[PDB]
RNA sequence: AUUUGGACAAACUUGGUCAUUUGAGGAACUAAUUCCGUAGGUGAACCUGCGGAAGGAUCAUUAAA
RNA sequence: GUGAAAUUCUUGGAUUUAUUGAAGACUAACUACUGCGAAAGCAUUUGCCAAGGACGUUUUCAUUAAUCAAGAACGAAAGUUAGGGGAUCGAAGAUGAUCAGAUACCGUCGUAGUCUUAACCAUAAACUAUGCCGACUAGGGAUCGGGUGGUGUUUUUUUAAUGACCCACUCGGCACCUUACGAGAAAUCAAAGUCUUUGGGUUCUGGGGGAGUAUGGUCGCAAGGCUAAAAAAGGAAUUGA
């Protein structure tokens, strides 16, 4: 309200004028996704001023950015993932990105989930070679059969305890086997619930199976050099 | 509102009132007015208050015409805001949501009346007439008991209303203890909410809470800043040293382990006069 | 410059849709000059606008609010009217959102609402000029924004217990100065 | 009134295209059906009581004339109007002056103190009788 | 081509922000209000407020020029409602209407797994 | 720091002064939902906290492509 | 933030955005006329400890059983005592607004409590408003657990599990739909039935509403014991005389 009749409190005694300028005296910098995504380039973001290159530098080393996959990579197909990068380097006006993090979407979750069927959930936390302590959440629906006159297709508690062991060794062993950029690429074209669903063919007939999320919980020591490795030197110009 | 409907429960009133011809009366919610004819018959000086405009209308259209209108005197809006005058008797035939204020300030009065003849709820008759060791003692019910003297007088049905409400009613005598025994009200009901914060655990406990030894401490405090002598120092907090104290007043007066359901008024004055001895003061 | 957007569809409203879909597209494509395509492998409905056919920019979130309150499960005529207004709205809350009710005190709860032979749900359509679904929990409203702000009154009122006689009482007194105004 | 427990038989669109465009119409088509079925009755009681031959009363778009015209077709409606019925007198809108039916105008302040009185003691008058 | 900026739309229940900020939700672009749009107290949750509010939101986003936003809608979450409400859908239409090529909408209310309390009470919240 | 003598001398009492404002008589003139168990209550025709009951009115869509 | 505003807190930038960290609770959707438990009750994963139903059995003892005062165990929520942390909500209480209408009577803060350990308390619309054990008396499909047989599809193959769906039969459950050659006041009842008047075994219990009245039949509760007042038209009136 800013009505005259808005009664007035403590409130608006002293203000500013709004002199500041502020989309003037910010700046715009382009991040970059790493080479495993096709479409690298992918919008711009703003930098508070540079008069601190520390400022720069500190606000964009901890800028966590999400895009989806669907945009990514071109094919609208993945429509309903989605990943977390987290910007760590930068070189003039052009930013290096590292993988963060996945989701889904909640209304591809909330149409997934039904009501004539039973919900496995597998919650996993793992290493992988390159030292990043990570978490996955995969979930998988007990579908029912070509001949089914049931009305439901419940899984009894042993069948479900069965697959999460299943499930639980199959992240494990991929995910401790394989590195960060071999996990992304692994997670791209949805390889991994492939495997469950082969392993887990003769415990129970599923479907809708997917990792549903994963998650960085801890980061190693920098390496720059390995960086630019997975993304894929510059001189000036003689001012005078 | 609600119409009364009993005019033997009206003669009920009036002879228990007892009205003298030299007194001036305090008439809260006329109505139609059969007790407003009825006391303008029988004292002195009347008179009625209301916030009623309407009502307030059909009583003197109803009274204009006799000579009491010279003794007859009505005065509008709400009296718990507004001056009102000395009176020797006063009776009482609100909805109950003022009249527990009414209570209040008609005990607080300066000059405080001889008798009042109220109507209340059933469940509020038996708070104000709820004796120590009985499940409906209560802060008002201890105030009351401190303050004055109160005895039931009769029982009124909801049938006997037009229209019949949902709670039972009573009516009740209230009579102002002259003089004012010569207690701190203020102190005096510090004491009583935080003994009566809960009425059925221990003294101690209700000590123990957090809240009622801040307040304690603060005031033991300014206490001792206006006296202008200072504490010893304490390991831990100020709200514990002063807790300290009032375990040794408490097992000094050995009253810590009681039912504040069951102790009377005299272990309340007992033990406000050990926290006035020791230097405690609620207020 | 074309502009896209999806949106699923749950099976049971899906069976209804297939039903009746030679109903729904001609509005969208005649009117609204928007390309509609159905993608029964993914169960959605694409509406894309074409840069040279189309007038209006707001005829795609149209059509999109349009298939979603057929999505949602209301009639075709009112999900039309929906369309042809610019200013209807539809909103919707749930049971355990007003009072946490514990199975078969929420049973009884939608059966209030509900009324013998949907006298009261009626009831409240034509004194408020909204059109109410009754989904398992999750209850829509669709209609104009005062309109279903006193049709979620009269709801609460019934959802926290208050018999249909006097929700009725109410109702035709509010339908009364509404009528008057 | 009364609601309707039963489903509405138009949709939104309907009620509001409705909105968008005699008490009530079925009211004056009761109105229309009572008197056609009362003047057959009136007709059948004045054949059954009457002494002479009386015939059936009547039976019961486009530019449509009227054959029955209550005037003489050259008389104008203005013309027809009484010069009474289209002004009458009434007290004037300024406080500042007095205006009696028979048209005269008093201003309060060209007057003398007794007509002052005077006109006081006739309004005055006036308003005791009604 | 283009450039992109994440519109977040709190559709509270008795308000209505319209939040523009860039990717990764640092640097805030532009915010409004229901309220300080239009000045009263009942139509502080209102769709000619979220109107007004995308409105002037997509003028100043445009100043900046950001030509297209996705967008992520959301309720007032917790414990209570979970649903984006009527200035929502009205705040969306409104900037479709304004212009901003619209990417992607997405619904991120906080949907609680096992929520405390909510402020009712046994007998009911409101009404 | 302290001290002598004067004048100004604030302010106060007792008033004197004029000025300006501010009680009911007479005398004019002008204008015209129902309940159970429990705990508690001081704006108490009842209310609240916790856990229960129906002895409280179910319409629409819903196998698969 | 309500129907409407107001206490409240906001240039030392609130509400909002992003990145997190801490805390204590809670265990959504999946959730069913499904399951477990003696009842109250019981929903994240994994592991440990014991226990239990039902099935299967050409195992084993051989009447060890049924009903039962005394007493014992357990007994939701609130409540008490003594410790713990105390995020959320919140009897009391303190407040804001008291605005017409209550059709649409709240808001802000918060003590006790909620949660946890150890002890009391032992009550609920603790309900299938219906003592227990046994037996017999209608059909119909389902659904959960176990088992037997067959038939294929999904499955996999010297590897560590050979499960899922189909159908038939079968025990044992949670229930349901039709009806009774029965019962009844009728609603209804597979028991509230077991051929007209009655015996399978056994513990407990009995001889409607308000009103009006008497109480020795009984339990409880009071007050004061210096303190006093004496007829009007002698109108109404911008409305009159």
């Amino acid at each position: 309200a800013v009505g005259k009749n808005k009664r007035l409190s403590k409130g608006k005694k002293g203000q500013k004028k709004r002199v500041v300028d502020p989309f003037t005296r910010k700046e715009w910098f382009d991040i970059k996704a790493p080479s495993t995504f096709e479409n690298r380039n992918v919008g711009k973001t703003l930098v508070n001023k540079s008069t601190g290159l520390k400022s720069a530098s500190d606000a964009l080393k901890g800028r966590v950015v999400e895009v989806c996959l669907a945009d990514l990579q071109g094919s609208e197909d993945h429509s309903f993932r989605k990943i977390k990068l987290r910007v760590d380097e930068v070189q003039g006006k052009n930013l290096l990105t590292n993988f963060h993090g996945m989701d889904f979407t909640t209304d591809k979750l909330r149409s997934m989930v039904r009501k004539w069927q039973t919900l496995i959930e597998a919650n996993v936390t793992v290493k992988t070679s390159d030292d990043y302590v990570l978490r996955i959440f995969a979930i998988a629906f007990t579908r029912k059969q070509a001949n089914q006159v049931k009305r439901h297709s419940y899984a009894q508690s042993s069948h479900i305890r069965a697959i999460r062991k299943v499930i639980s060794e199959i992240l494990t062993k991929e995910v401790q086997g394989s590195t960060l950029a071999q996990l992304t690429s692994k997670l791209i074209p949805e390889v991994i619930n492939k495997e469950i669903e082969n392993a887990t063919k003769d415990i129970f007939p599923l479907q809708n199976i997917h990792v549903r999320k994963v998650k960085l919980l801890k980061q190693p020591k920098f390496d720059v050099g390995a960086l630019m490795a997975l993304h894929g030197e510059e001189k000036g110009k003689k001012v005078t | 509102q609600h119409i009364l409907k009993n005019p033997l429960v009206a003669q009920g009133i009036v002879d228990k009132a007892q009205i003298r011809p030299s007194d001036v009366v305090l008439e809260v919610g006329p109505g139609t007015g059969n007790l407003t004819v009825r006391i303008l018959e029988q004292a002195k000086n009347v008179v009625a208050v209301e916030m009623d405009p309407r009502m307030a209308a059909e009583l003197t259209k109803r009274v204009r015409g006799t000579p009491v209108e010279k003794k007859l005197e009505i005065m509008l809006g709400d009296f718990m805001k507004t001056e009102l005058p000395y009176f020797d008797i006063c009776i009482s035939n609100t909805p109950y949501q003022i009249s527990s204020p009414l209570v209040f300030k008609l005990i607080n009065q300066p000059r405080p009346p001889r008798v009042s003849i109220l109507m209340f709820q059933r469940e509020f008759a038996l708070r104000l007439l709820a004796r120590p060791g009985d499940s409906l003692y209560c802060r008002l019910s201890a105030n009351v008991q401190m303050w004055a003297n109160v005895t039931h007088i009769m029982k009124v049905g909801k049938n006997n209303f037009r229209p019949p409400p949902q709670v039972e009613s009573s009516v009740v005598r209230l009579e102002i203890k002259n003089p004012r025994p010569q207690v701190d009200y203020n102190e005096w009901d510090g004491l009583l909410r935080i003994v009566f914060v809960r009425k059925n655990r221990t003294i101690s406990a209700g000590f123990k809470s957090t809240t009622v030894m801040d307040i304690l401490e603060k005031n033991y405090k300014t206490f001792l800043a206006m006296n202008n002598e200072m504490v010893d120092d304490t390991k831990g907090s100020m709200h514990d040293v002063v807790k300290e104290k009032i375990d040794t007043v408490l097992k000094e007066t050995d009253l810590g382990d009681k039912r504040a359901g069951k102790c009377d008024q005299n272990d309340f004055l007992r033990l406000l006069y050990a926290f006035h001895q020791v230097g405690i003061h609620f207020s | 410059k074309f502009e896209s957007r999806k949106i699923m569809v749950p099976p049971h409203r899906m069976t209804p849709l297939r039903n009746s879909w030679t109903k729904i597209y001609p509005p969208l494509v005649e009117h609204l000059k928007l390309q509609v395509r159905m993608n029964l492998k993914t169960k959605s409905v694409e509406l894309r606008t074409n840069p040279k056919f189309t007038t209006d920019p707001g005829a795609l979130q149209k059509g999109a609010d349009f298939i979603k309150a057929f999505t949602l499960g209301f009639d075709l005529d009112d999900s039309i009217a929906l369309l042809r207004l610019d200013d209807l709205y539809i909103e919707t809350f749930e049971v355990k959102d007003v009072k946490t009710l514990t199975g078969d005190h929420l049973s009884r709860a939608i059966g209030r609402i509900a009324g013998k032979d949907g006298k009261t749900k009626f009831a409240i359509e034509n004194a408020t000029r909204t059109r109410i679904v009754l989904a398992d929990s999750k209850i829509h409203i669709l209609g104009g924004f005062t309109h279903i702000r006193m049709a979620r009154e009269s709801v609460v009122s019934l959802i926290l217990g208050s018999p249909p006689g006097k929700v009725y009482g109410n109702l035709r007194t509010v339908a009364s100065r509404l009528k008057e105004r | 009134f009364e609601l309707s427990d039963v489903k509405s038989s138009k949709s939104l669109a309907e009620i509001y295209e409705d909105d968008y465009t005699a008490l009530s119409e079925e009211l004056q088509k009761a109105h229309s059906e009572i008197s056609e079925l009362y003047a057959n009755l009136v007709y059948k009681l004045d054949v059954l009581s009457s002494v002479h031959f009386v015939p059936k009363p009547a039976s019961t778009e486009t530019p449509t004339i009227s054959m029955e015209d209550a005037q003489p077709l050259y008389m104008s409606n203005a013309s027809s109007l009484a010069p009474q019925e289209i002004y009458n007198v009434g007290k004037a809108e300024k406080d500042g002056e007095i205006r009696l039916k028979n048209g005269v105008a008093m201003s309060k302040e060209e007057l003398t103190r007794e007509d002052k009185n005077r006109l006081r003691r006739a309004l005055k008058r006036k308003r005791s009788k009604a | 081509s283009q450039v992109f900026g994440v519109a977040r739309i709190y559709a509270s229940f008795n308000d209505t922000f319209v939040h523009v900020t860039d990717l990764s939700g640092k640097e805030t672009i532009a915010r409004v209000t229901g309220g300080m749009k239009v000045k009263a107290d009942r139509d502080e949750s209102s769709p000619y407020a979220a109107m007004l509010a995308a409105q002037d939101v997509a003028a100043k986003c445009k100043e900046v020029g950001i030509t297209a936003v996705h967008v992520k809608i959301r309720a007032t979450g917790g414990t209570r409602t979970k649903t984006p409400g009527p200035g929502g859908q009205a705040a969306l239409r409104a900037l479709a209407r304004s212009g901003l090529r619209i990417g992607r909408i997405e619904d991120v209310t906080p949907v609680p797994s096992d929520s405390t309390r909510k402020k009712g009470g046994r007998r009911g919240r409101r009404l």
